[PDB]
């Protein structure tokens, strides 16, 4: 859980 | 979200859209595994609503989204509608989500975990950007 | 009002319940956590979605978008269901069903 | 206040 394959960018 | 920004598509893969039978987005939710979504109790979800997973742009028809029926709504019976306290519902899906690049689960904390005031977190959704 | 087609995000800080009570008074209960008052706000249609914090490399569900200012004011804290107060019920429900 |  909790580890997106596509990383978020803020 | 007021004064946020567009997400990278697919980068919040637990985020779902709750849609009514007319296709109207009315609430968000989060996948916690392939069979269950966490949302707010006050969203008033019923088994006639739909969980939409894998979405980014609700105006696009070209995204491989999953429209998932809801088998049962489990409203936390500590929920207090007068104070909006204990505002959580679980949705048991009729058919499992298929996890992928763009669809996967958020972690849940332990009851004893500490998230300190001052910590910077993130919220996501398709709520209004201007009232 | 403007509803977006595309998924939005914002980073925002957690408040203490004591400090959040300066805004919302006795409306704030132990099973709530406030966040924001920081130039962004959750708003109508965000309800039920996540407030996530990154801990040991993984995003963890700390809040569920719940309620707040009726105008989504960016200077007022938003109120979220506090998942640590609710997770035992989540686990019990999954185990029984 | 309002539900969100």
């Amino acid at each position: 859980c909790g580890v997106p394959a596509i990383q978020p960018v803020l | 979200i007021v004064n946020g920004e567009e997400a990278v598509p697919g980068s919040w893969p637990w985020q779902v859209s709750l849609q009514d039978k007319t296709g109207f987005h009315f609430c968000g939710g989060s996948l916690i595994n392939e069979n269950w979504v966490v949302t707010a109790a006050h969203c008033g979800v019923t088994t006639s609503d739909v969980v939409v997973a894998g979405e980014f742009d609700q105006g696009s028809s070209s995204e491989k989204i999953q429209k998932l029926k809801i088998a049962k709504v489990f409203k936390n019976s500590k929920y207090n509608s007068l104070t909006i306290n204990n505002d959580i519902t679980l949705l048991k899906l009729s058919t499992a989500a298929s996890f992928s690049q763009t669809v996967s689960a958020v972690c849940l904390p332990s009851a004893s975990d500490d998230f300190a005031a001052g910590t910077t977190c993130v919220t996501t959704g398709w709520g209004l950007t201007r009232y | 009002a403007n509803t977006p087609d595309r998924l939005q995000q914002a980073s925002l800080p957690l408040l203490s319940n004591t400090n959040c009570k300066k805004y919302w008074g006795t409306k704030i209960k132990d099973a709530m956590i406030c966040a924001g008052a920081s130039g962004v706000s959750s708003c109508m249609g965000d309800s039920g979605g996540p407030l996530v914090c990154k801990k040991n490399g993984a995003w963890t569900l700390v809040g569920i978008v719940s309620w707040g200012s009726s105008t989504c004011s960016t200077s007022t804290p938003g109120v979220y269901a506090r998942v640590t107060a609710l997770v035992n019920w989540v686990q019990q429900t999954l185990a029984a069903n | 206040s309002w539900p969100w």
